[PDB]
C-alpha cells in the first residue's frame, strides 16, 4: 500500500513522536500534507518485514546501524540532499548514514548512554563498576538498592562488556573486518562474567527491563540507572534530582558505550520520496523542528551545526558526549542485525543462569562471524554437523530434540537432547522418504511438547532440508517450490540432491490429492 | 517435588533477606537446605554474602554443604571473605570450609580478603 499525498513516519516508543508530530502538523498547516506518527512495537524487526513487500511507512527512524542492512535488501531510497544541505550538519554523521558510498538517510541526533544517578540517594556516584555491590549493600540496609537498568536489550549492557576488549567487528583499513569478531575475547568474557556476578549474587535481577528500570529509579527505588537522553523528560516530570555523568570504569577502562546516530531513511517503496524528503530537510532538521521534538524527548546531541551554541550548555549533553567519545560509533554493515541478535541470546542466557558466560559468548561468536542453526519455524531449526557439535549453539536456541540425518555422525550429547536418527547418505540411491512421516510425527510430537527440534545433515544441504521441505508441505498443505522458496530466503545454501527433488516431488503428489 | 521446590525457592529468598525465623520454619518444614537456584548458589551462599550469621549457623546445623561451589566458582568462604566477616568464616571454617579452594579468578580466601583489606581476616587465614 502506502498512499501518496501523505506522509507515515515510524519513531521508536522511547523517542519524541509527540513533538515530531508537532512538527508534522505544521507541515500540514503549510502544505495541506496529513503526516501521521506512529511508534509501532519491535519497530527495527518489523520495518524490514512489512518494507519488503512495499508496505510500510515513508519515512522510519532507527539509530544508523541498522540502516545498512535495510539498504542492501533494497528497503531504503537513497538521499540526494544539494551540498548546502550536507553542509548544515556535522560531516562525521553524514559517514554513519554513507553505505557503498551512498547517503542512505538523514542524520538527526547523536545518542549514547550515561550513567544517571540520584543525588539525594548518592550525592558522589561511584567512579568504578567493582564498588557497586559494595554501594548496593549499605543501600539495600535502607531498602533501596544501587542500580537498575534493561537486562533484556544488549545495548545496555555493551559498555560493559567492551570496557575490557570487548568489539563487534574489527575496523582494518577503513572496511569493517565481518570476520574479526571480538564477542569472546578475554575483554568480553570480563565484563558479561561482572554482570552475571552482580545478578547470581542479587545486586541486579535478570528481568528488569526498560520499564521497570525507568520506574524504579523515576520513583526514588534505585539509585542508579543507565539510560540515553530521551529518557531524562520523563525524570524532570518525576520529583527526582539527578546527575547525568561518566559511565564507571571497568578493571580501570572506562565504559565503551555504542555511539548511534538517530536517522531518518525513506521507504524505497514510497511513492511520496519528495515529499519525505521536502520535510524532512526543510521542517525537521531546522533549528524550530528539532526544537519541537528536543522538547518532547531529548535528542542528545543534534547533528546541526547550528546547535553547538545551544547544545554543550547543558551538562547531561556534555556527560553524553564524553561517553560518547570513550564509545565507539556503531557499524552499519549488513551483518550487524544478526551481531545484536546474538548478543542479546548470550545477555539473556548467562543473566538467567541457562548459559555459562563462556557458553553463551561462545555461541554469539559464532552466529555473528559465521552464522548458526537457522529458524524455520519457532520449534524447528536447520543446520549442519558442525553446529550439532557446538552445545552452546544448541543450548542457546532452546534447542530440546535433534534430528540425525546422516548415517556417520555421532549424537554428541544423548544425556541433553531427544534423539531421532535418520542413517541415509546424501546421494542418488538412498530411498529418504520412508523417513519422511516418521521425521513429522517427531517434529509434531516434540514441538506439541513445546521444544525445538533441530534437524541437521552433515552440511545442512540435502538430506536436512529435504526433512524440513517434507514438514512444511504436509503440515501446511504447500507445494514443493513453495516450501523450497521459503526455506531457501532462511538458508541460501540448501541445495537437496536431484533424487532427493524427484522424491519431494512424489511427496507432493501424495499429500495434496485434490 | 513440586513442594519441595516451592519450599526451596522460600528458602534462598529468605537466607538471602536475613529472615532467621523464617529459615527456621523452613528448616523445621523440609527445606533442601542446599536448595540451588540456577546459577547453583545455596542459602550458605546468601547468608555468607549477605552478613546473615545466625541463618549461616542454622544452614550448617542443618548440614549445609560448608564447600559448595556455585556454577560460577564461588564457596561461601569466598563470599565471606570478600566483606571481612570474621563471625561467618569463623563457623565456616569450624564446620570444615576450605581454604586452598580457588574462585573464577584463582584466589583463595586468603586472598580475597588482602584484595580487599580485610588484614585481621587475613593474619587469621594466613596460619592455615
Ligand atoms: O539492544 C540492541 C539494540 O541497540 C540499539 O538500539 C537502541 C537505540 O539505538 C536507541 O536509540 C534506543 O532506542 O535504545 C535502543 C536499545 O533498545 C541499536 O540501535 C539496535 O539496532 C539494537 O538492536
Amino acid at each position: 500500500k502506502i498512499e501518496e499525498g501523505k506522509l507515515v513516519i515510524w519513531i521508536n516508543g522511547d523517542k519524541g513522536y509527540n513533538g515530531l508530530a508537532e512538527v508534522g502538523k505544521k507541515f500540514e498547516k503549510d502544505t495541506g500534507i496529513k503526516v501521521t506518527v506512529e511508534h509501532p512495537d519491535k519497530l527495527e524487526e518489523k520495518f524490514p518485514q512489512v518494507a519488503a513487500t512495499g508496505d510500510g511507512p515513508d519515512i522510519i527512524f532507527w539509530a544508523h546501524d541498522r540502516f545498512g542492512g535495510y539498504a542492501q535488501s533494497g528497503l531504503l531510497a537513497e538521499i540526494t540532499p544539494a551540498a548546502a544541505f550536507q553542509d548544515k550538519l556535522y560531516p562525521f554523521t553524514w559517514d554513519a548514514v554513507r553505505y557503498n558510498g551512498k547517503l542512505i538517510a538523514y542524520p538527526i541526533a547523536v545518542e549514547a548512554l550515561s550513567l544517571i544517578y540520584n543525588k539525594d540517594l548518592l550525592p558522589n556516584p561511584p567512579k568504578t563498576w567493582e564498588e557497586i555491590p559494595a554501594l548496593d549493600k549499605e543501600l539495600k540496609a535502607k531498602g533501596k538498592s544501587a542500580l537498575m537498568f534493561n537486562l533484556q536489550e544488549p545495548y545496555f549492557t555493551w559498555p560493559l562488556i567492551a570496557a575490557d576488549g570487548g568489539y563487534a567487528f574489527k575496523y582494518a583499513a577503513g572496511k569493517y573486518d565481518i570476520k574479526d569478531v571480538g564477542v569472546d575475547n578475554a575483554g568480553a568474557k570480563a565484563g558479561l562474567t561482572f554482570l552475571v556476578d552482580l545478578i547470581k549474587n542479587k545486586h541486579m535481577n535478570a528481568d528488569t527491563d526498560y520499564s521497570i528500570a525507568e520506574a524504579a529509579f523515576n520513583k526514588g527505588e534505585t539509585a542508579m540507572t543507565i539510560n540515553g537522553p530521551w529518557a531524562w523528560s520523563n525524570i524532570d516530570t518525576s520529583a527526582v534530582n539527578y546527575g547525568v555523568t561518566v559511565l564507571p570504569t571497568f578493571k580501570g577502562q572506562p565504559s565503551k558505550p555504542f555511539v548511534g546516530v538517530l536517522s531518518a531513511g525513506i521507504n524505497a517503496a514510497s511513492p511520496n520520496k519528495e515529499l519525505a524528503k521536502e520535510f524532512l530537510e526543510n521542517y525537521l532538521l531546522t533549528d524550530e523542528g528539532l526544537e519541537a521534538v528536543n522538547k518532547d524527548k531529548p535528542l542528545g546531541a543534534v547533528a546541526l551545526k547550528s546547535y553547538e551554541e545551544e547544545l554543550a550548555k547543558d551538562p547531561r549533553i556534555a556527560a553524553t558526549m564524553e561517553n560518547a567519545q570513550k564509545g565507539e560509533i556503531m557499524p552499519n554493515i549488513p551483518q550487524m542485525s544478526a551481531f545484536w541478535y546474538a548478543v542479546r541470546t548470550a545477555v539473556i542466557n548467562a543473566a538467567s543462569g541457562r548459559q555459562t558466560v563462556d557458553a553463551a559468548l561462545a555461541a554469539a561468536q559464532t552466529n555473528a562471524a559465521a552464522g548458526g542453526p537457522v529458524e524455520i519455524l519457532p520449534f524447528l531449526y536447520l543446520g549442519s554437523a558442525y553446529h550439532a557439535s557446538r552445545k552452546d549453539m544448541l543450548d542457546a536456541l532452546g534447542i530440546t530434540a535433534l534430528i540425525n540425518v546422516s548415517a556417520n555422525c555421532p549424537n554428541h550429547f544423548e544425556g541433553h537432547y531427544q534423539y531421532k536418527s535418520i542413517p541415509v547418505e546424501d546421494n542418488h540411491k538412498a530411498d529418504i522418504s520412508s523417513w519422511f512421516n516418521e521425521a513429522i510425527d517427531f517434529i509434531d510430537s516434540i514441538k506439541n511438547a513445546g521444544g525445538r527440534v533441530f534437524v541437521h545433515s552433515q552440511a545442512g544441504i540435502s538430506r536436512s532440508a529435504t526433512i524440513c521441505l517434507a514438514y512444511l508441505m504436509r503440515t501446511n498443505r504447500v507445494k514443493l517450490d513453495e516450501a523450497f522458496e521459503f526455506v531457501k530466503q532462511r538458508r541460501s545454501i540448501i541445495s537437496p540432491n536431484f533424487s532427493f527433488m524427484g522424491q519431494l516431488l512424489q511427496f507432493e503428489s501424495q499429500v495434496l490429492a485434490h | 517435588h513440586h513442594h519441595g521446590s516451592d519450599l526451596g525457592k522460600k528458602l534462598l529468598e529468605a537466607a538471602h533477606a536475613g529472615q532467621d525465623d523464617e529459615v527456621r520454619i523452613l528448616m523445621a518444614n523440609g527445606a533442601d537446605v542446599n536448595a540451588m537456584d540456577n546459577f547453583g548458589v545455596t542459602p550458605l551462599h546468601l547468608a555468607a554474602y549477605w552478613g546473615h550469621f545466625e541463618i549461616v549457623e542454622v544452614l550448617l546445623k542443618y548440614g549445609a554443604d560448608v564447600n559448595a561451589s556455585d556454577a560460577t566458582g564461588d564457596t561461601p568462604l569466598h563470599l565471606a571473605a570478600k566483606w571481612g566477616y570474621l563471625g561467618i568464616v569463623e563457623v565456616l571454617l569450624k564446620y570444615g570450609a576450605d581454604v586452598n579452594a580457588q574462585d573464577k579468578f584463582g584466589k583463595t580466601a586468603f586472598d580475597i580478603s588482602i584484595d580487599n583489606g580485610n588484614e585481621d581476616l587475613a593474619e587469621i587465614l594466613q596460619k592455615l
